[PDB]
């Protein structure tokens, strides 16, 4: 079938409440959906769920190719290598360049070297990206380290290009700016997962946005608003 | 295979624990060391037994109404057991001796205890060579009281607790090197705590990517793997050191009076191989269980 | 009439004197034996203490052969030897001279032991003399006292004696009416032959001579014609013998007369006792209801 | 303030590293180990060494007509052998030894006759050392057959050869120490990096807030004091259970050899104030400086 | 004596802007100072330059004693005692509950207890916690671990409470309930500094506002939103 999970509570007791109610959801393929969840409720378990490191408990949980709940030692790095994910940190490696910080996820999973030259300039220097590429990490400002932090989550066109929190520590008069960047790949229909809560800042696109209370979906509207 | 890439990421770990990176290879070098000194000790042993048991002579008393009347055996009552014991299978030469000159004799060895030992002290006797020196018991099986024996001194095997002195001190060498062996193991268990710590933001990005879980532990195996190799390079040349520096004078002293093995260097690099898979034994597996057990 | 406790003391000291004499004679064999026993014990000491001199010359040497370099253990013979051949002949002969060595001090210590506790024995031993010294030193003493209060009541006899009379105890003609026929037992038909003898004859102290008789005087003078012995004591004479019974009459026996033994006469039977009278008087016959107390009888 | 709060962070520290902390203990109780044990036979060897002669000795001796009497060097004989061998240039000087003396160093040599011994048992010896004992046994044999001389006695020549290998093992023991002392440094340097690594939070804590220099190091050297002190007690608990295991039965010959000293307990507890000195105070001088260039 | 800081050019490894151009600004009793600007700014290093965490190159910084451009290191900690600075990680013990890091936030000097225990109540329930400091932190909720920095705060007396990023990723609904707490305690009479970067809360009380892009202080006025 598709992308989809349904009944998916790992049950977390030694606590209050698990807040993990087997809510069932059904998503398809395409623009950006917006999970504007609380804090401490709903959004890391959930994160960690699809991102195959903890179990549920009941039930399982399904991706258009594989499973997720039934695998060996070999189904789990298939599954790894076809999705991107964006976290908050920027983090970087110090201790080498930049032009191959990209290239650094493609010699661990099994690719031709000499071909590494053929893809790195069709991914670096794409969209905006360019730079210089050659300079030390440490001494760059902290407007391009997550330029190149969402370069290293796409470099092979991967199916879900997760990000979770893309401002953060941001001003917002650039994360506008950030935000035209996120777009970008939003055209080209890809999916994407975008996490975040964040009043007035995604509220103008009205797309998809979705919330819970403690772990029972409360919000499920196409073009709703934050409040 | 991308052997040029794992060949130059190992410098950075070598570049981080700076002061960890000596003190693993002298705990383990050290640990090999004296587990190493003890087998050659048990070879000079065996060696040295060698040049004692190709010349032991048997020798039996005899008692003293036949030996004391007359020195030599000319009566048919010590005859017919002279002739009787002498030539049965382990045999070579048997030679009678007497009584008045198994008295001076030790006066000729030394001029000593002249006055405190009395001429009927020296029971007659005789020497036996045999052919076997291992299979002593059948002799001393094929002895029990007879019309003319006193008792017999089982050839001469005063030389066992002669060199058994150094059995006690090889035992305690290989107590003190398993004590060191079992306090220098859990080193390389805590190399990898020490390590991951270090190289905390590339393991998570390297887990996320789908690496194998074969490949994914390598970076961290092949520094452990070759930590072993320079230990016991170090521990055999202080081994060729401390052989060098403090043994030429005492070894040398018994060489002129041709009394031990005299083993050299060549030996030693024999048993080099049962002593450097030993020491990238160890090293191997438990890093290997505990980054499983760990991470 | 009243001479009777001058005599009755005079024989008491005399039998007194003769069990004195008869503990002398255990006496002087105790200490007879006190004397053998140390001649041996003495000698018995010498012996050990040469056999001791000998082995302390014995362990001397060997303490001055060792000063000598006698190196003696066994392992130390690879220092001082050379060849494999030298070796195991200085191991062979160290063999028995440690053997030798140890036999010999062995020897010595178990011989000074046993001197130790024959020097403690030698004066358990010296003990054992110095108290029967002691103790025959004490049954002298006692000896001498009978010895000194010997001569005093022989003084208190002689003092009344024949003298302090008149010549009325003189008129007084009584040589006895009747002795004795004895054992005619069949032993001691001799009793009687020679009692013409008696019946006349006069006392004496302690004595068995043909016409000074005592108590036991009379007794043993008859019985040697018999060629039986007894001992001198008219007291011990209730201790010597079977006791007879009052039932039987048969002579020859013994009786104890004049109250608390102090008279053993002779059995005489038919209803009269010839007892011995004082110096002087002659040996009356009166029959046993002349004393009181008569105690057992004895046989001789 | 006291420390009455402070029982409760050393066990904290301990529980959250029960692994890397307890190989702090038993590498340092094997290098105090080792140099307790190069000390003690270095004492035993410099005990032993007042049996034996010096390095230029004869002992010679006399007979007995001329020592039980005249004990003063004034007869005929005595000065006449007293004055032939210092004619020639063989001899050095010549001492005077008779049994007047010849009892109370025979008891101190040989501590078993104290027993009734005996006196005028050990001849006069009048010994003479001299220039070159190298080429001596000429001297000796023509020392021989004199009328007056007994015999002769020389201890050397591969017969003080005990002292050529037991400086020589107290040497290698030394050689082993040192390595396994500069080797527990590079790993007791890691202490106090490994407890910055798990308890960076309040050590920050007390930072901004202001707190004195002098308290925030104090959680942390009384672990290496405490872990100090229990390997120096395990140390020498290990010394006592090594010689009562099996060292016991290869010395116990060597009093009725009576060619070593007499050694027991008291020995070895003599020798342990000066090894709980060293483990303490090295030990808190490394953990001071850590961390003034740390911090 | 009415204490402030000026100049300090401070470049180090790459000068571009260094530390600041000038600084002509004054302290005040009970004040509240926002900060505006992108992060590119070096705000960072501002805030380093109070605390003595950075030597200023040039000028000096003095907070009310004395010029802490030149002194020593054993009276460095004599001052920090008045200052209050709160954080994201919020420096929570697992091991340890709320009475315990409030404890352990003023143990550490050395002091009696028998007057440390006589004022813990009395602002345990001040702040919002009213009761329940015996649990352990991960077993309470994520909307008060920011509260229990406030609350262990003020142990001492408060003098300067700094604040650089307080509420961070957090729900602005929840961040209501902290913007009086400190509001609170500045109607005793302290001051407090605030650093943040989003124009919501700009427009809200209307205090002083600086701006700083690049070591510049670009606009300023002290007024209005």
């Amino acid at each position: 079938m598709m992308i989809t999970l349904d009944h998916v509570t790992k049950q977390y007791k030694s606590s209050a409440r698990p807040a993990l109610d087997d809510i069932n959801v059904k998503i398809d393929k395409g623009e950006f959906v917006f999970l504007i969840g609380p804090s401490g409720s709903g959004k890391s378990t959930f994160m960690r769920l699809l991102l195959a490191a903890e179990t549920p408990t009941s039930g399982d949980v399904r991706v258009s190719k594989f499973h997720v709940n039934k695998l060996r030692g070999r189904h789990v790095p298939k599954l790894r290598q076809v999705i991107g994910c964006v976290f908050q940190d920027f983090r970087l490696l110090q201790q080498k360049t930049v032009y191959d910080n990209v290239a650094f996820a493609l010699e661990v999973i099994g690719k031709r070297t000499d071909a590494i030259n053929r893809v790195v300039p069709e991914v670096l220097e794409t969209v905006g990206l360019s730079g210089k590429a050659n300079r030390l990490p440490d001494e760059l400002s902290g407007g391009e380290q997550q330029r190149v932090a969402i370069a290293r989550a796409f470099v092979n066109r991967p199916l879900v290009l997760l990000a979770d929190e893309p401002t953060g520590n941001l001003d917002p008069e650039t994360s506008r700016d950030i935000m035209d960047l996120l777009e970008r790949i939003n055209r080209t229909g890809t999916t994407v997962l975008m996490a975040t809560h964040d009043h007035h800042i995604v509220d103008s696109m009205r797309q998809r946005v979705v919330e819970l209370s403690l772990g029972r979906l409360v919000r499920d509207e196409q073009r709703g608003v934050y409040g | 295979m991308r052997f040029g890439f794992l060949l130059n990421e190992v410098l950075t770990g070598f570049r981080r624990n700076v002061t960890m990176t000596i003190a693993m290879i002298l705990t383990t070098a050290i640990s090999v060391g004296l587990f190493g000194g003890g087998m050659l000790v048990v070879r000079l042993a065996d060696s040295s037994r060698a040049i004692y048991l190709d010349r032991v002579e048997s020798q039996v008393f005899l008692t003293e109404d036949v030996s004391a009347n007359d020195s030599s055996c000319d009566t048919t009552a010590c005859k017919a057991l002279r002739e009787k014991i002498e030539t049965r299978s382990d045999v070579k030469a048997v030679r009678f001796l007497n009584r008045q000159q198994a008295y001076d004799d030790a006066i000729r060895k030394f001029p000593q205890f002249k006055d405190v030992a009395g001429k009927d002290s020296f029971p007659a006797s005789f020497i036996v060579k045999l052919e076997n020196p291992e299979q002593h018991k059948d002799f001393d099986t094929a002895m029990k009281g007879q019309p003319g024996v006193l008792d017999v001194l089982n050839q001469k095997e005063l030389i066992d607790r002669l060199f058994a002195v150094l059995d006690g001190l090889s035992n305690a060498a290989f107590a003190v090197a398993l004590v060191q062996a079992i306090g220098a193991i859990l080193l390389i268990a805590n190399m990898v705590q020490v390590a991951a710590y270090t190289r905390r933001t590339e393991i998570g990005i390297m887990r996320l990517v789908g690496a194998s879980r074969w490949y994914t532990q390598l970076p961290f195996l092949v520094e452990a793997m070759l930590a072993a190799t320079m230990g016991v390079g170090i521990a055999v040349a202080g081994l060729m050191v401390v052989r060098a520096l403090f043994l030429e004078n005492a070894l040398n002293q018994f060489y002129q009076a041709n009394l031990i093995a005299k083993v050299d260097y060549a030996d030693i690099l024999f048993i080099t191989p049962w002593l450097l898979l030993l020491g990238v034994a160890m090293s191997g597996l438990t890093a290997y269980l505990t980054l499983r057990l760990y991470v | 009439a009243k001479l009777n406790e001058l005599s009755r003391q005079a024989e008491q000291t005399t039998e007194a004197l003769h069990s004195a004499q008869l503990d002398l004679n255990e006496k002087l064999a105790a200490q007879r034996a006190a004397d053998q026993k140390l001649a041996d014990n003495r000698t018995a000491l010498d012996a050990a203490r040469a056999r001791l001199a000998t082995f302390q010359t014995a362990v001397n040497k060997v303490a001055a052969a060792t000063y000598m370099g006698g190196r003696t253990h066994g392992m130390d013979a690879i220092l001082t030897a050379e060849s494999p051949q030298l070796l195991i002949d200085r191991l062979s002969v160290q063999r028995v001279m440690a053997h030798q060595m140890s036999t010999q001090m062995a020897r010595f210590k178990a011989a000074g032991e046993q001197a130790v506790k024959a020097e403690q024995a030698a004066a358990k031993s010296a003990a054992d003399a110095r108290s029967a010294a002691e103790q025959a030193a004490a049954v002298r003493a006692n000896l001498q006292h009978k010895q000194s209060q010997l001569q005093v009541q022989i003084a208190v006899v002689k003092s009344q004696y024949v003298a302090l009379t008149p010549e009325e105890r003189t008129a007084l003609a009584d040589p006895g009416p009747v002795p004795a026929v004895a054992a005619i037992g069949g032993d001691r038909t001799a009793v009687v032959q020679a009692a013409l003898t008696q019946v006349g004859a006069p006392y004496a102290w302690g004595g068995a001579a043909p016409g000074g008789f005592d108590c036991s005087g009379l007794v043993m003078w008859a019985f040697q014609q018999a060629g039986i012995a007894l001992p001198h004591s008219s007291q011990a004479l209730a201790h010597g013998g079977q006791p007879v019974a009052l039932s039987d009459l048969q002579p020859g026996d013994v009786l104890t007369f004049y109250s608390d033994a102090s008279h053993a006469g002779i059995y005489i039977g038919d209803g009269l006792m010839v007892h011995s009278s004082t110096y002087g008087v002659p040996v009356r016959v009166v029959p046993m209801d002349s004393s009181g107390p008569i105690y057992d009888a004895r046989r001789y």
